[PDB]
RNA sequence: CUUGAGUCUCGUAGAGGGGGGUAGAAUUCCAGGUGUAGCGGUGAAAUGCGUAGAGAUCUGGAGGAAUACCGGUGGCGAAGGCGGCCCCCUGGACGAAGACUGACGCUCAGGUGCGAAAGCGUGGGGAGCAAACAGGAUUAGAUACCCUGGUAGUCCACGCCGUAAACGAUGUCGACUUGGAGGUUGUGCCCUUGAGGCGUGGCUUCCGGAGCUAACGCGUUAAGUCGACCGCCUGGGGAGUAC
């Protein structure tokens, strides 16, 4: 009756378009597809590779429940974003958590520079920071055991792009892309990049907060022209790059991945 | 003759024949070498090897003047555009700008009719 | 497209940065277009069915795609 | 165009009401001096075919509403004719 | 009755005339009853390009809600003034009377 | 994408020649709306705003020229 | 009487029109410097320009014409058409609310006006381009295509001409009939919590349903379902010609 219309506004009221609240019960999985049901008009065809944790191996079987993600309807039939982005979202909560005490604490192990920062890599995901935030001050992990274990206390973060560099060992311590688009700059600072879609000439990685790279063809590997992207790196994953060039004029930032 | 150090080579390549002229920094032309002149004629002179050997040729006649330092300056559209530049490199001069100059109208004159072919 | 070799920069990467920049300009394609006087009409012409073909490969292509060949 | 404090005296003139606007002979008024404008313009510019296009257009209409007036109510339309100074 | 927007261009070598140059235009804005909202001496400045063989040149901006009279008096004066390089009287629909953004 | 839209701007201004410089090519042209994503209406603005500015000598009209 | 039609208020976007200024690039020519044998052109050549110093290159000057980028199945205009920037004069369109007028409307034979390009007249101008013309090729020939030159003309003023595949090959005005993806330009609300969310108007591009159609296709911008008025057709040629 209304009871239909009160129901659709209580189901409406008991979800929420990201990929925040645990709903989709994995009800089949085969390799290399696992696929659930949030509550949508469909069922994800979910990769196996947003589902294995830090050694390859999958951690779910059915029943098992993860949030994906939304606002994208219909590409002809089914339904997501993937889940793994989900999980974004918690590491920026966890991120958040320190300016409340002023001090987020886990595990950080910075072993090198990628662009000028250590790379630091909290629990599954690896993440790239600005080159100060890895040591407290002139102390250099180059000299301490490889991939140490400290923490990350934080240096720097971007906040919009997601950059993040932080703080290991010393524990007793304690309009918008397209003006200043000189940070990434100077010739070959590299970054941590998720690839979009890959336009059989290209790529594009971008990642920088509401820019545009291409890394694409010519360098992708070291063969030049029977390479086909597809095959040779992945769809939607963070990888090496850097800029290589910068025109801030016509917004064509040239990566590459050859390096 | 002076000796200069400094100077520029402007690099005429039209679709027929590339022209290489050595000058000082002021404008005053040292020497020039061209296609044609380098023993090619018609489809041998609108290539780039063409246009390489030319820039060779005007290299050697500038030897004189013991020029170190080059700018370039490249005009027009064709093969001898980025070939004439490594050769001139090749032939040993320190490579300090390069610059297109090509003549673009901002809508100015009416070009010539279209060729029927 | 004017360009200053850095201090200690290959030659040959001078060189691709300098046709890089040529390329973006599009002097070249520009000075091609005016070698010869394209009629008002021929021009219209060009851009509409040019938009026309973009249009297909957009729309047609993307429909087909839907479709798995084999 | 008729400068805003133009119309608006225009309108106090020949409308009853002042706030009337619309009245047949307000309008007819409003038309009339547009055109005794415009014709100073076109004096100075005879090729400037578009604009004089809107100069007729609105000649036109001021002759409807004339017409209007007349099988409406003849003694109106002899004094507004009277006022403005229009031949017919 | 119009608010105009005037930046005029004065050769460098007149740079010490330019405050009688400025006071003399306002004196005729004034004139005609008419109200001069903003006035920037933005000084000498380099030009983006060379306008008549020289490099530099003294940019001064000028707000002016005047009648079109005066307007074109001064524009005139301009154009037989050999100090004064370029102009550019320029309609505005109000007075932006708040400053510009290079003086800022 | 558009800067103007989100900053709000009532009109693009010809003496603000820093926020023009991000609108223009390293060889003086202004850049289209697809790369900068300019909304329409506020491109055309930039646009005039940018050759008024080349009229003033605030920005070149082309890098070659001298 | 107010629903059609119009008037008033405030805004909005616009290559809409007319007039007058100005800017920068590029071509051409002139004067001069540097410099030395080629340049130019084509499928390949030659005519042509060059040692009386060309081409290249730099400096200065003259003058004309057009406005790169923006720029878009974008915008405006009744159509023709309209594109750097600035000012002056000026026509239309749309939206927001109200207020007013009170059928004042629609269509239109004759009539009147506007009407690309070429063309004509008189007077200016003349850079580039280029009918005609000349030479060089090509060819069996080449009164063409290609090359080197090149005059009317293109440009401006004021007149005339009154036609074009002047095309959406689709008269104008009004009403009604499933949808989707855009573009552009308003405007109302909404925490603009952000580039957004939900509407509501105008103009517009593409796809497609019913229906229609000889089919092709058209499809809320109809070529569907109807009404009002006008224009026009009656086998091909002869002929849109003769008188």
């Amino acid at each position: 009756e209304s009871f239909a219309q009160l129901f659709e506004e209580s189901l409406k009221e008991i979800e929420t378009r990201p990929g925040s609240i645990v709903r989709g019960v994995v009800v089949a999985i085969d390799k290399d597809v696992v696929l659930v049901d949030a509550g949508l008009k469909s069922e994800s065809a979910i990769p196996a590779e947003q589902f294995k944790n830090a050694q390859g191996e999958l951690e779910i079987q059915v029943g098992d429940e993860v949030d994906v993600a939304l606002d994208a309807v219909e590409d002809g039939f089914g339904e997501t974003l993937l889940s793994r982005e989900k999980a974004k979202r918690h590491e920026a909560w966890i991120t958040l958590e320190k300016a409340y005490e002023d001090a987020e604490t886990v595990t950080g192990v910075i072993n090198g520079k990628v662009k000028g920062g250590f790379t630091v890599e909290l629990n599954g995901i690896r993440a790239f920071l600005p080159g100060s935030l890895v040591d407290v001050r002139p102390v250099r992990d180059t000299l301490h055991l490889e991939g140490k274990e400290l923490e990350f206390k934080v240096i720097k973060l971007d906040q919009k792009r997601n950059n993040v560099v932080v703080s290991r060992r010393a524990v007793i311590e304690s309009e918008d892309p397209w003006v200043a688009i000189a940070k990434r700059y100077p010739e070959g600072t590299k970054l941590t990049g998720r690839v979009t879609n890959l336009t059989d000439y290209g790529c594009f990685v971008e990642i920088e907060e509401g820019v545009e790279g291409l890394v694409h063809v010519s360098e992708m590997d070291w063969t030049n022209k029977n390479i086909h992207p597809s095959k040779v790196v992945n769809v939607g994953d963070v990888v090496e790059v850097m800029v290589l060039d910068i025109d801030e004029e016509r917004r064509r930032i040239s990566l590459g991945l050859k390096q | 003759r002076k000796q200069v150090s400094d100077g520029v080579a402007h690099i005429h390549a039209s679709f027929n024949n590339t022209i290489v002229t050595i000058t000082d920094r002021q404008g005053n032309a040292l020497g020039w070498a061209t296609a044609g002149g380098s023993g090619f004629r018609g489809s041998r002179k609108s290539t780039p090897f063409a246009a390489q050997v030319a820039a060779e040729r005007c290299a050697d006649a500038v030897k004189e003047y013991g020029i170190k330092n080059l700018e370039v300056m490249v005009k027009g559209p064709g093969p001898g555009r980025e070939s004439t530049i490594r050769a001139l490199n090749a032939a040993g001069f320190r490579i300090t700008n390069i610059t297109d100059v090509t003549p673009i109208p901002h809508n100015g004159c009416r070009p010539p009719k279209k060729r029927r072919v | 497209p004017v360009i200053k070799v850095r201090e200690n920069e290959p030659f040959d990467v001078a060189l691709r940065r300098f046709k890089r920049s040529c390329e973006k300009a599009g002097v070249l394609a520009e000075v091609r277009r005016r070698e010869f006087y394209e009629k008002p009409t021929t021009e219209r012409k060009r851009a509409k069915a040019s938009a026309v073909k973009r249009h297909a490969k957009k729309l047609a292509r993307e429909n087909a795609r839907r479709t798995r060949l084999y | 165009s008729l400068s805003t404090e133009a119309t608006a005296k225009i309108v106090s003139e020949f409308g009853r009401d002042a706030n009337d606007t619309g009245s047949t002979e307000v309008q007819v008024a409003l038309l009339t001096a547009q055109i005794n404008h415009l014709q100073g313009h076109f004096a100075e510019h005879k090729k400037d075919h578009h604009s004089r296009r809107g100069l007729l257009r609105m000649v036109s209409q001021r002759r409807k509403l004339l017409d209007y007036l007349k099988r409406k109510d003849v003694a109106r339309y002899t004094q507004l004719i009277e006022r403005l100074g229009l031949r017919r | 009755m119009r608010h105009y927007e005037i930046v005029f261009m004065v050769h460098p070598d007149q740079s010490e005339q330019v405050p009688g140059m400025i006071e003399r235009y306002t004196a005729a804005i004034t004139g005609a009853e008419g109200k001069i909202h903003r006035l920037e001496d933005w000084g000498r400045r380099q030009l983006a390009y060379p306008i008549n063989k020289l490099h530099k040149a003294h940019y001064v901006l000028m707000n002016v809600e005047a009648p079109q009279e005066v307007i074109d008096e001064l524009e005139t004066t301009f154009r037989f003034n050999d100090a004064v390089i370029r102009s550019m009287v320029m309609r505005t629909k109000h007075a932006v009377t708040e400053a510009s953004p290079m003086v800022k | 994408f558009c800067r103007f839209t989100a900053e709000g701007v009532q009109e693009i201004d010809y003496k603000d020649i820093a926020t023009l410089k991000n609108y223009i090519t390293e060889s003086g042209k202004i850049v289209p709306s697809r790369i900068t994503g300019t909304r329409a209406k506020y491109q055309r603005q930039l646009a005039r705003a940018i050759k008024r500015a080349r009229y003033l000598s605030l920005l070149p009209y082309t890098d070659r020229h001298q």
